[PDB]
Parts: structure tokens; sequence; C-alpha cells
């Protein structure tokens, strides 16, 4: 692809807030992809730097752009625990029931990740309380697995409503 | 060997469900996860692939060994000394059918496990009453002048930890006051790097050393 766009890639992997914005002003693609095709979004949401999300997500980043195994940006920083980027791609319109080649949405990482508040940002966005992965395993199940009694409880009284 | 086994445990413990990766000499790099044993699941159905600044996308083999909790721990061993400290390292865990496993963004030697100290030595001071601790650094570790210390000193009965001392970047030594005469102390010493962008990890406490003070 672009030149400016491989920068880009390492600049928000990199977590260079300020080489992000100079690059982009310098015309960089936004939705430039990696190998994987990872976007910058990704890599932002996964290292947790939300001015990075935020000047990507206001200049036509894709929120819902998918690398070759399924995950979004959300997935990555549901996964991360990164909860202001969890709302902000929501804001701007992620898809909170994505899921990736393991049938895994954004709800099951937050809450293999033991993230209530993540969990609960989701649940309020409409996230499928009952959406189980390929191994037949809902966001609950697994707070079961993991012996999480809050995120059970709370998983336990969204299926109800 | 045994030693990565605990420094392993040791992480685990704080993130049973991540990507973990340490080093403990700055020249070589382990990531490791831990899950639940399955019938058909070996390293072969695990792909880890990693990437460094503007070197091509890399396969690293895995290996799989038991844990005494019964998890399966996959791990994989990448060499580091070349590497510039802090550079972005991208990693990648994907399951042989393509799913999603793992994705992280590492920096090299953002988390770094000491082994512990070594040649402790008590010795009674010129100064009646007080005790002189050296010690060496972690054997065979670069950066040793950027390498901080922490003294433990600790009583025959009940009482224990006495006292905690803290030992500036790059000393090897201590000199310690306020202990009671005609009484066995037991000391030990750990290390960390001071920066802390290393990670800022204890390393298990070193092999101990008793003295027993003179009187008054």
């Amino acid at each position: 692809g672009s030149d400016l766009g491989k920068k880009l890639l390492k600049a928000a992997r990199a977590g260079q807030d300020d080489e992000v914005r100079i690059l982009m002003a310098n015309g960089a693609d936004v939705n430039a992809t990696d190998i994987w095709d990872a976007t910058p979004l990704h890599l932002a949401a996964l290292i947790g730097h939300l001015e990075i999300v935020e000047v990507l997500l206001k200049n036509g980043a894709d929120v819902n752009a998918s690398d070759i195994t399924g995950t979004t940006p959300l997935h990555l920083a549901a996964t991360m625990g990164h909860l202001e980027i969890v709302e902000v791609l929501l804001k701007y319109g992620a898809d909170v029931n994505a899921y990736d080649l393991n049938g895994a949405t954004p709800l099951h990482l937050a809450a293999r990740m033991g993230h209530v508040e993540i969990v609960e940002v989701l649940l309020k966005y409409g996230a499928d309380v009952n959406a189980q992965d390929k191994f037949g395993k809902t966001a609950f199940d697994i707070s079961i697995d993991n012996g999480n009694e809050d995120l059970a409880e709370i998983l336990q009284a969204a299926a109800l409503e | 060997d045994p030693k990565f086994e605990s420094k392993a445990a040791l992480l685990a413990a704080r993130g049973p469900e991540e990507l973990l990766c340490f080093t403990e000499r700055l020249e070589d790099l382990v990531c490791f996860w831990e899950e639940a044993a399955s019938a058909g699941v070996g390293p072969g159905q695990y792909s880890f692939s990693y990437q460094l600044e503007d070197e091509p996308w890399k396969l690293c083999r895995l290996h799989q060994a038991p844990t005494a909790r019964g998890a399966v721990r996959f791990w994989c061993s990448l060499p580091t000394a070349d590497t510039s400290s802090f550079v972005p390292l991208e990693l990648r865990v994907t399951a042989a059918s393509g799913a999603p496993r793992y994705h992280r963004v590492i920096h090299i030697n953002e988390v770094v496990l000491l082994d512990a100290p070594v040649g402790l030595v008590a010795r009674l001071a010129d100064e009646s009453g007080h005790v002189v601790l050296r010690w060496l650094p972690p054997p065979e570790t670069p950066m040793t002048s950027h390498i901080r210390y922490e003294v433990d000193v600790s009583a025959g009965q009940g009482a224990g930890s006495v006292q905690r001392v803290e030992i500036l970047e790059g000393r090897t030594e201590c000199v310690l006051s306020n202990l009671r005469g005609r009484t066995r102390y037991t000391f030990a010493v750990r290390a960390r790097m001071a920066e802390p962008s290393f990670g800022g990890f204890w390393s298990a406490w070193s092999e101990p050393v008793s003295l027993l003070t003179p009187s008054d």
C-alpha cells in the first residue's frame, strides 16, 4: 500500500500519538492494513491509546474493520480492558455483537478477562447476552468457568430482562 | 530450568488469561500462556508469529509442558540481546483454523524477572553493634549499575521480619543499625531493575545468611 500507510501502522502500534497526528495531517491512509488486515484503529485500540483512537475515528477510520481472524477494534479494546475506548468505539457505531472466527463477541472476551465495567457498557449498547461462541459458551458460562460471581450475577440479571 | 517454572507460575497467578512475556537477563525472551488440556490440542494446533520493527513476520516454535495445577503451558523463546530495548514487538497467537487466540504489543525487556542476588555475606561492623551486608548482583546479568535491591532482616522467634531496607540503584552493600544485642538475625536480599520501565518486579530472595550479634 501507501508508504505513509505503513508509517501510520507503525506509529499507531508504537503509541506515538504526536507522530500519528503528523502522519495523518500529511495525508496518510487512515484505513491502511498490515499483512493480517489489521488497521491503525486495531493497533490503537489494542495498546489503549485513546487519543490515537479519537483522531482515527474523527477522520474516517472504519470502526467495524475486521482482520483476517475476524477481530474488530472493539474485540481488542474489550479484551485488553480499555473501558473508555470501548465506549468511544461503541458511540462511533462499532458492532456490539460482532463475532470473530471463534464466534466470540466483545461480551465474551470482556467476560473472560473479568472486566465488569466493560461488560456493563457492552450490555447497555445491546450486547446479546445469549450469544454462544462456536464452543457453545455464553458470556455467563465463561464467568462460571472463571468463578467470577460478580459477572455471573450481572449476566444472569441481564438475561431475565 | 526449574527457576523458569517458578517464575512462569508467579506471573500466571497475576494474569491467568493472558499471554505473558518476560526476560531474565535481557538477552532472551519467553512468552507463554496456560489453558485447559484438550483431547486434540498440541503445540502444532497453535501458530506463534511475531514482528519486530521492519523485520518480516516470523514464526516461533511452540513448546508444551504441564503445570502443577493441571493446565497446559505453551511457550516460545525468542533471542533479544541484539535487539534494542523497549522497541515495539508485535505478537500474534493464531489457532490452526485461523481463529484468534492472542494479539499483543510488547516492548523488549518491559517485564524483567531477575535471578536472586548471590554471595550474601554478613559481617560484624568495626563499629560495634552494627552489621554490614554485602552481596553480588544476579549472575550473568547486564546493567548491574541500574539494579536496585531490598534487604530483609529477620529475628528468630515470632518476631520474624523486623526490618526492610531499600538499597539505592547500583549499590551492593548496606550497613544495618538498630539491631538488638545477643540476637541471631537472618538476612536476605532481592533485586529489581530501577528504571522502573523494565517492569518493577522483585526477584526471589537470595539464599539467606545468619549471624549472632555481640552483647550490649
